[PDB]
Parts: structure tokens; C-alpha cells; sequence
């Protein structure tokens, strides 16, 4: 009658993410109902509902002046690890897994007065030896004409261009899947105002959300700071 | 979420969680 | 304007191809997450004899740079039930340990406190006290020896006690009618009770606490903190790593 | 537009009383207007008006205030429009949010105040119920929140569960004079229990 | 059977400090008992409280320790036939779990006091 | 018994206000009670007990009162029982009446006092809705009174048109102790109109 | 007289509003309290030669300040069945035994019970004596060895053996024709049986005794006495607790 | 009461307690 | 008599005991 067993050799190990419960030792509690509104079941999906803006130079926002022109106004490398996509909400859930997939959506609110208008170029420069240092340079590649005073906010998406099926979260020296490319913007025309002594400058909130591919996978512990 | 044992039912649901009114 | 594709007017984006879904966002689930252990706190054994205090379990306000730390904090009210690991592992030499015997008690939220040695074994001469709250009983007692133990642990699930519907892991307002700066982001039985480990050894070593949190809710999501600092302005942080160019 | 807080409001009462609870009518708790502060050009980025809903002003909202006053418990969502006064000249844009349980405020404890937020913060404002006033689309806000809480119903003297941020994303530019902030706040569904004693 | 007298029975809710006077606690929810009419009065105290359970155990006060007071007073003296036979009367007082009552979590018995 | 003094309470709104008009619940307007005084054996037949409704015991009927003082115009009827505390072996009776417009008061307008009646007014104020207490039979007079006045409504401050007249009949006599005199008040039917400022 | 509310007439009370269920008293139902293992008892064990006396299980009119012992005082009649848990605890070197057995036996309700060293083993010379009641054989012997064991323990179930359909708590008269001081709240056989712990180690440690009663049935109900002493008029009791002002 | 295992029966109900009559 | 497991016949009836014939 008694059963024959045998025991294998990891036998007595702890293993902490075993896909089994301890056994209980206070049964039978019924909970109280838990109305509560605002559940969420998945991170994803407030990463998707919700935008963070980002930091450049540690303001929400780019600026653009009566004095700009070709240089590029915006840049920031298309990893979650860019400095541009610190204090975002995506970025900081990414740090929890070690892989992503998708696309992000970035839009852009020009808050310079009623008074005032410019026009923006923005691009999605795929890798390549050194990143466009002008805008007709960059125009070649994917792009968009945002005219300011035909909507004050503009959506563009950056893509997901690789021939591996997910990317690095955690970024490093340039490797095939560390980087995807680059984001700018430009200024296709300075800003114009009604009298520049009142308006010299108008600030473009920049804020990311997750694109509706994006994806996380494999959770991973948080290392040394850094 | 993360419960795959055939077992994982080895105690009754009123026994192992705590239920929802 | 214009919507999609190729004639660059104003306002017009070019076309995109949404990716199909491989991975089905199964990791990013909330109750999938939190359901597995973590090593959170570590913990000193009290002696058997005296008048210990309680170590209440709340893994609600920290700044451990750990992965359980922040994700507790991402939402305004949580609800799990819960999962311990208790480990063991000695500061001094093995064989100080001939018995060692620990005695674990685990207490509902709202559970009475004060114990002293009041539970006497007798043999030979020589006598071995227990605590008042030590002995098996209404809430659960687990004994484990550390002494050729394979592991030196124990472990259970024990449900959600509190009278809370739901903890607020953020609270605008006091815990008590005294408006005291102490009771400030507080509520009375925001946790999962309190545990007691009482045992010879208390010296010789100390614990390691893990907690699983099975059946996860979350409310109301809120910001999450950076983790690490800001790079500099355009360019990216670069980690070590298993990928990372040789 | 009108914007709900994690869900629209509901008149059903605390399951945790078991004494009468009075239903105050919309004419009773009526609807309280207040100017919350000047927008300045020296103010920056990060700069926040604290307003939590209501204790600091509760004393300003007559009639919900003398009911609410005579009464241990409550139960109550709140309508807020917050509106901004400038002209087409400025510049600008801030996030007003309506957050459960908002802490920071150094226990300056359910009053309305300023701090400067910690920019992880008014990055991420916008993963709660808000809306962007940028001055040069709109000027107005209109949130709708339920009641919230970790237990169905609070003693407001205790607990404030909602303030509704007010946050300063791009700085004020433009003519010289400032933005005077304003709010209306009307209590909604407001349900009351156990009075108390005369104050003898 | 000769005397009679009749009470004013309040539950006064979580409060600064507890009424001193009748006239104080009559806002709250009360009940007038005129003994003569009924010898007997049952009062219900119920369960008013954000938190869905309360603390059996109670401390200095915490949000889920204390309830609020019961009070009773004399609406009027005790009358008598005859204030030399009978000055004064007795009221027991009695308690019964009421109809939604409930205990839970099974506790071990802490040091005495 | 129940004795309704002219007619029976009605909810109508009043004719005369064009501005939302609240109607507060029994929760809301709840019920008081107060001892009136002490009927002793030297007072003689014809003193009286006068108790206008409310006006010297507003500050007292706390939910009531504060929503009441919160508003210009009120209308509303009154549940009143006024009972006695009194042995077996006590002889007396008392006549209690509900007065509309009632008036002698020498100014000491809307409190509750002790007068003198004269005489036709002891011998005929059971010409108003009114019951005896003997005491030899009962404890106890239930009166229940509709709004009355002569507009559709009034401001409480300046007038009472219930007024309790609680009349000594026939002296006390039997026991030395005196009989306290104890009555419930509970506005019915309350209505109130236009909110008055904050009060800073 | 009038019942229910807001007219405030004699007799008249207000309004109340039943809770809702959410528990369903699951917690105070008899047999759930019962079933769990109360550390009742500790007790010397006997040396595996002379004349050694059974202990009797009777945790009946105990005035222990522990959960188990008031409840059991609060019916007048019980039955139940019984488990035991016996564990063992050094008192003093662990490593003064080298192998320790343990006998352990139990007795029925009405067991005869005189006991000698009687059954001889021998070895190389040397001999070993054990009970002439510690043999296995027709009521159950349980045979642990202490020494290297990873819990020091046994344990096993038992039947009510009484012959009384039910253990009076409390009796008003006498088990026994003769009237003593002694037999009074009496009644021979009110228990669960016997054992006879028995072993080499005797000196060296003790047991550890607890009892779960599975299949608990109560009968008429007595006066709970109260476990802390009353406090001052009009104030309440103050006990350290999980929630507690920090 | 307190037995929540699908196992408790592992012993046959005549065996593990006793029996009413 | 006295086999109360559900696991007394984890052997076959002819493994475990004698047949009679």
C-alpha cells in the first residue's frame, strides 16, 4: 500500500516563482465587496490610454523663436533608454521587462499664443553613421508637415523597423537591437508673431503614449542604480 | 495569473483564497 | 488633414502597418506579476523568553530599489491575499545549532499583542519557556527545527484579514481623530496582519521574508518613479547586459 | 467637454450604515465659485495650485457646509470647472487633474495651497482623470468625480479623497499681467450620517 | 408600579467630546421612553463607520476603535405616591447581539490586564 | 389620542416664492425633545406655560435649526406631545392648546415664559384645537398642527404662529413633589427658501 | 408605540437600516473553532523502566488563560473526536541522544492500566527493557525516534471512547456511591482516554501536547467568564494591538 | 468544519472518525 | 477487517494477498 517515490535531486530547493500556492492555515474569510472604481488589470493598457510628457532638457517642451531654421529643434533616439523619455510613464514601466515591441505615439501641443504660428517638420531617420544635422538632409526620409494655425496638436508615430521581433529596454553601445533610429523635429519656418516684443517664442509640449502594437515582455529584477 | 499546477486546487478555493462577496 | 500617405501636405502622415501580436501582453497583467516571491524585508529572530513586539507586514510605503517596492506603488488602492517564505540563514558557525527549534505565529489584521513566557515544558531539571502568543492555537502556529534541515524554512498562505474593502497605499487624511503628524498618510489595518518568530537561536542568525500576492486588484494607477537617473540631453543610458556587444 | 473620473457618480448609499442617511437634494448642496490664485510669468514648470476638495474652504460653501457640519459621515462626488482668464496674446498650458488621494503637502493637511511637483510627477499627472487647458485653444476644464475612498463613505473633517491639481506645464508668456485661476465646485450626490450634538 | 419616570435614550456619533447636558445630546438620534407606557424600551445603537468591520480590541482612539457614546438622561425625575416609601428606581440594562451582528478572525488570548 | 388643530399638514409648496424651494426630509427636520417646566402646588389655576414654536429654542433643534438659519423663509407644521410626570395619588388638570396667532406676551416676543391668563381666556381657550390632561385619566396630549399664517409661508425670526399654551385647570394637590411638565416638538412638512450669505 | 421615526413621540425610535451579510458567520460556528490544534498540556516523559502512571486526557475544567480552555467551558455537554500532536523539545545538549525512541500509547476510555518493564531486547551483551503497556499490539503504540528527526514529532487521530453519549462539563452530584470530596463534579470516564509516553531520553526534554477536536457537537449553553479585568467607569479597555497609533 | 483537502477522505469515513448511530 | 485506505489496493488482489481456490 504504500506508494513508491522517488525523490529528485532538486528536491529540498526554494525556487521563487514556482507555479504553485503554499499550503493555508486560516481558511473560509469573505472579503468585503470592493466597489472601488479605476481597476486595472494590465499595465499595458494605461500605457496606452495615458500620455506622459517627456523631458527635454528637463522641461516638458522644445521651444522655437523668432531666430530658427534648419537645425534640428528636437532629437532623441528612438530607445526607451533615451534621456528624452526619462520621467515617462512607458519608459518607467519599461525598466520592469527587458524586451518591447511596437510603436510609440508622440504628440506634439503648440502652446504659443492665438497671436502667433510655425510650421514644424518632423522625422523618423532610421540607423545610420551620424543622425541629419539640417532639415533638408532629413527630409528625404519618412516624414510630416505640421502647420500650426490647421491644428495646435499633431500626433506622429515613430515605427518599429528591425528584423528581430522584440528590442532592448535596457540600451547600451550601439548594437543591432539597441536602437531603432532617430526622432526630430525642425523648424520649417520661425515663429511669427503679431509684434515680436509681446511673443518671441512658443513652446511645443511633447508627450508619448504607447502605440496601439506596442508590447512588454519578460519581467526582470532592477540592478545597481546608475 | 501564475497558478498552473493541476494541483493548485489540491485545497478547496473557500480553504485556499479568500472569497469575494 | 489628408490622413494618410506620400503627397507631404500639411498635416498628412505616411502610412503604418501595425504589427501583429506575438506575445498576447500576458506579462504586463497585473495579478501575474505580483503572483511570486519576492524578497522583501529580512528579519530578526526574537528569544524565546521576554516580552517581544510583533513585526506587522507591510510592504505598502517603500523605497527599496527593488522591483516590489515600486509597482506597489503604482496604483492608489490594492487588494492580494498572501503567500510567506521564511528562511533562516545563520551569522555565526552551524554547529552553535544542536536543536533550534523557531516558532512562527502569524496574526489577523486587528489581533491582540502583548505576550511574555508564560507556557512552561519540563524535563529532567531543566525547563524551556514559550511565549504567551507562541503556543498553537486560534491563528496559526508553524514549527519548524533548523538542524539538518534540507532548507532552513517554512512557509503558508494566509488570506486578506483587513477590514479595509480595499488598503489605500496613499491616504489624503488621518488615521485618527488626534490630527497627529504620524497618523497623517495612515488608516488603522492597511496590511496583512503581523508575524512573531521567536526561537534559541535569535542570535545565530536571522530570517529572510518573502511575500507572493496571489489574487492582485489594483486601483486607480498613478505615476511611476524613474529608477535611474537622467542621461544626458540626447543621448541614451547604456546598461551591462546579457545581449551588450563583447 | 466633460471629463469622468474613473467613472460617473452614483446615489447609492454607504453599505456601512446602518442609521438613517440623508439624501440632500441638488438645491440644498448647491454650487460654491472661488478664485484659486494668479497665474504669474515667474512662476515655472512644475508649479502646482493644490486644491483638495474641500476642507480648507468648507467653511465658504453655506448651505452643504451647515448640513454637512452637523453630520459624522459623508458620502459625495463633486462637479469642478476650472477656468483661466487671458487674452490671444498668451502663452501657455497647464494640466488640471483630479487625483485620489493626493499626498505631498508636507501635512499642510487639506488646505489649498502651491509646491513646486517633482517633475517624474508633473510628467505623469496625465495617468489621472485631467484635461489640458492650453491658452491658446480653451480656457475652461470640467471634471465629474465620484465618490471615492478606501471604505464607502469618510468623515471630510478626516479625509479629503479627491484634490484637484492645478499644474503649470508651459510657463506664462505674453502681455504682462497675470492669469487669474477660478473654480466652481458643486457637491454631488451628497448623502449625510449621524447628526450630532448641539454645540453647547 | 406606584412611580414613573421618563428617559431620553441618545447615540451620540464620534464627536470632540461627549454632550454634559440633555439638551446637548437631543440633536443627535434619540428616543423618549415614558416608562408607564412600556416598562421595557429596546434601542438599537447601529453600526455607523467608513470601514466595513471594527475593532474588538480598541486602543487610544483610532478610526475602527470606537463607535461614539450610548447615553441615557432623565427627562424627568422619579415621582412618586410617596417620596418616603419610594425615592428612587432601578433600570437594568441588558445587551443582545443585534439581527446583523458578526464576529470573525479567531485571536489568541494576549497577557491579562 | 391624536387631536389635528384645524386641518391636517399639507407639502404644497408656498404660492408666493418664485426661487427653488427645498423640502426637507424627516431625517433632515428631526424631531426635539425638551422639558417645559415644573407644575407646583402654589401656582394657581389660570398660570400658563407659554411655549410659541419655536423662537427661543431654535438654537436647540440642531439639524433643524441649522438648515432653518441657513434660509430666509420657512414653512412648516409641528408634532407635539406634552406629557406629565405624575403619581396615582395626584389631583390636577391641565388644558394644553395649540394658539395660532397667539399674543399677550408684553414683547417678550417668540420665548418660551410663565404668564397669568385672564380669566375668559383660561375659561375659553378650549375654543382652540386643545385636549385636557387630568390627571386622574392621562399623561399625555397629542396635538399635531398645519402651517398657518396669514401668507404661504414666513420667516421664523420674526414670527411664530404656533404658540403651546400648556393652562392650569385645576391646581395640584396629593403629593408633596411637583409634576414635571415634558414636551417632543417635530417640525413637518419643512420648507425652506433663498439661501442667506456666508456667515464671515 | 408609533415604531419607526423622526416624529420623536413617546415611544417612537428611528429608522435603522440592517447590514448586509458579507461574512456569514463562519467563524463562530463550534466545529470550526474546534478544529484547529490548541497547545493544551506539556508534559515529562516516563523512563522506559519501573512503574510508570498514564496521563489522563481531560481538558475539560481547565482555568488556563488560553483560547481552548475557555470554550470548552461554555456548553455544558460536549462530544468530539480527537488528534494529537505530540512533539518533544531538549532541555538540554542535543547531542546527549544518539538515537531516542520514543514509545507512545494510548488508551481507551475504561483501559486497565498497571504497566512494569517486561518485554527484554536483547543485543551483544547488553539488554533493553520496555512496558508491558508499550508494546504495540491492540490499542494503537506510535514509535518515534528523536535524533536527527526534522520535527521531533508524532501525531495521529482518535475516537470519542467514551461510554457516556456525551462528557458532561459540569455535573451537580457524584460519580460514585460514596459520597467524597472528590468524586463530586465527577462522572468516571468524562474524557478522551490515555497515554504513556515512555523512552531512554525521560531526563533530557519533555513533550508539547495538542489537541484538535474534529466533529465537535455543543449542548446547552453557559455564562462565558470574562478574561481581563474591568476597567474604569465609563472608559474602555486599551490593548496593544496590529492597528494601534504608532 | 475546518477540513478542506480533496484528500480528507484518503481514509474511509468509518476509519478516520466515529460513527452515529 | 481493519483496511480502510483507498490505496489498500495500489497491488492487485493477488499481490497483496493469498487466493483461495
Amino acid at each position: 500500500a504504500p506508494i513508491r517515490v522517488v525523490s529528485v535531486p532538486e528536491s529540498d530547493s526554494f525556487m521563487s516563482s514556482v507555479p504553485d500556492n503554499s499550503t493555508p492555515l486560516y481558511p473560509k474569510v469573505v472579503v468585503p465587496p470592493r466597489q472601488v472604481p479605476g481597476r486595472f488589470t494590465n499595465f499595458i493598457d494605461v500605457a496606452k490610454q495615458t500620455y506622459s510628457f517627456c523631458s527635454i532638457s528637463g522641461k516638458p517642451y522644445f521651444e522655437v523663436t523668432n531666430t530658427s531654421g534648419d537645425e534640428p529643434l528636437f532629437q532623441m533616439d528612438v530607445s526607451l533608454s533615451a534621456a528624452e523619455l526619462h520621467g515617462t510613464y512607458v519608459a518607467s514601466l519599461s525598466s520592469f521587462f527587458a524586451q518591447y515591441r511596437g510603436s510609440l505615439n508622440f504628440n506634439f501641443i503648440f502652446t504659443g499664443a492665438a497671436a502667433t504660428k510655425a510650421k514644424f517638420l518632423v522625422a523618423f531617420v532610421p540607423p545610420h553613421s551620424a543622425a541629419p544635422k539640417t532639415r533638408d538632409e532629413a527630409m528625404a526620409c519618412i516624414h510630416a508637415v505640421w502647420d500650426v494655425g490647421l491644428n495646435s496638436a499633431f500626433s506622429f508615430n515613430v515605427p518599429y523597423s528591425s528584423p528581430a521581433d522584440f528590442m532592448a529596454v535596457y540600451s547600451a553601445e550601439a548594437t543591432v537591437v539597441n536602437v531603432s533610429g532617430w526622432l526630430q523635429v525642425y523648424a520649417l519656418t520661425a515663429l511669427t508673431s503679431t509684434d515680436i516684443a509681446v511673443n518671441s517664442k512658443g513652446r511645443v509640449l511633447v508627450a508619448v503614449s504607447a502605440g496601439p502594437d506596442f508590447s512588454l515582455r519578460h519581467p526582470v529584477d532592477l540592478p545597481d542604480k546608475q | 495569473g501564475n497558478s498552473g499546477s493541476i494541483v493548485q486546487n489540491f485545497y478547496m478555493q473557500q480553504y485556499q483564497n479568500s472569497i469575494d462577496a | 488633414v489628408t490622413n494618410v500617405g506620400e503627397d507631404g501636405e500639411p498635416g498628412e502622415t505616411e502610412p503604418r502597418h501595425a504589427l501583429s501580436p506575438v506575445d498576447m501582453h500576458v506579462h504586463t497583467d497585473v495579478s501575474f506579476l505580483l503572483d511570486r516571491f519576492f524578497d522583501v524585508e529580512t528579519l530578526e529572530l526574537s528569544n524565546l523568553t521576554g516580552s517581544p513586539a510583533t513585526h506587522v507586514l507591510d510592504p505598502f510605503g517603500s523605497t527599496a530599489q527593488l522591483a516590489w517596492a515600486r509597482l506597489l506603488n503604482t496604483c492608489t488602492y490594492f487588494f492580494s491575499d498572501l503567500e510567506l517564505s521564511i528562511q533562516f540563514k545563520f551569522t555565526t558557525t552551524p554547529s552553535s545549532v544542536g536543536e533550534g527549534f523557531v516558532w512562527v505565529k502569524w496574526f489577523p489584521v486587528g489581533a491582540p499583542t502583548k505576550t511574555t513566557d508564560a507556557w512552561q515544558l519540563e524535563g529532567g531539571g531543566n525547563s524551556v519557556r514559550i511565549q504567551q502568543l507562541a503556543v498553537a492555537g486560534m491563528s496559526p502556529t508553524v514549527v519548524f527545527k533548523i538542524a539538518g534541515s534540507r532548507s532552513q524554512a517554512c512557509g503558508f498562505s494566509v488570506p486578506y484579514t483587513s477590514m479595509w474593502r480595499v488598503v489605500p497605499v496613499f491616504y489624503n487624511g488621518w488615521g485618527a481623530p488626534t490630527k497627529e503628524k504620524a497618523t497623517y498618510n495612515w488608516l488603522p489595518g492597511a496590511h496583512f496582519g503581523s508575524i512573531l518568530l521567536t526561537s534559541d537561536a535569535h542570535d545565530k542568525g536571522g530570517c529572510y521574508l518573502r511575500y507572493r500576492f496571489p489574487r492582485a486588484n489594483m486601483y486607480c494607477p498613478r505615476p511611476i518613479p524613474p529608477a535611474f537617473t537622467r542621461p544626458a540631453d540626447k543621448t541614451r543610458h547604456k546598461f551591462p547586459t546579457n545581449i551588450n556587444k563583447q | 467637454g466633460t471629463t469622468y473620473c474613473y467613472s460617473k457618480p452614483d446615489g447609492r448609499p454607504p453599505s456601512t450604515v446602518s442609521d438613517p442617511v440623508t439624501r440632500l437634494g441638488p438645491t440644498l448642496s448647491r454650487h460654491y465659485t472661488f478664485k484659486v490664485g494668479e497665474w504669474p510669468h515667474s512662476q515655472s514648470h512644475g508649479h502646482a495650485w493644490i486644491c483638495p476638495l474641500p476642507s480648507d474652504k468648507l467653511k465658504k460653501m453655506g448651505s452643504f457646509h451647515e448640513v454637512v457640519k452637523a453630520h459624522h459621515l459623508v458620502k459625495n462626488g463633486w462637479d469642478v470647472v476650472v477656468q483661466v482668464n487671458a487674452s490671444f496674446a498668451h502663452s501657455g498650458a497647464l494640466c488640471v487633474a483630479a487625483v485620489p488621494e493626493y499626498e505631498h503637502t508636507h501635512e499642510k493637511a487639506l488646505k489649498w495651497s502651491e509646491l513646486e511637483e517633482p517633475a517624474y510627477t508633473y510628467q505623469q499627472l496625465s495617468v489621472f482623470p485631467h484635461q489640458l487647458l492650453n491658452l491658446r485653444t480653451n480656457s475652461s476644464v470640467h471634471l465629474v468625480m465620484p465618490y471615492i475612498g478606501p471604505g464607502p463613505t469618510t468623515n471630510l473633517t478626516l479625509h479629503n479623497p479627491w484634490t484637484i491639481v492645478i499644474l503649470i506645464l508651459s510657463e506664462l508668456t505674453g502681455p504682462g499681467q497675470t492669469v487669474p485661476v477660478t473654480m466652481s465646485v458643486a457637491p454631488i450626490d451628497a448623502m449625510v450620517n449621524g447628526p450630532l450634538p448641539n454645540p453647547e
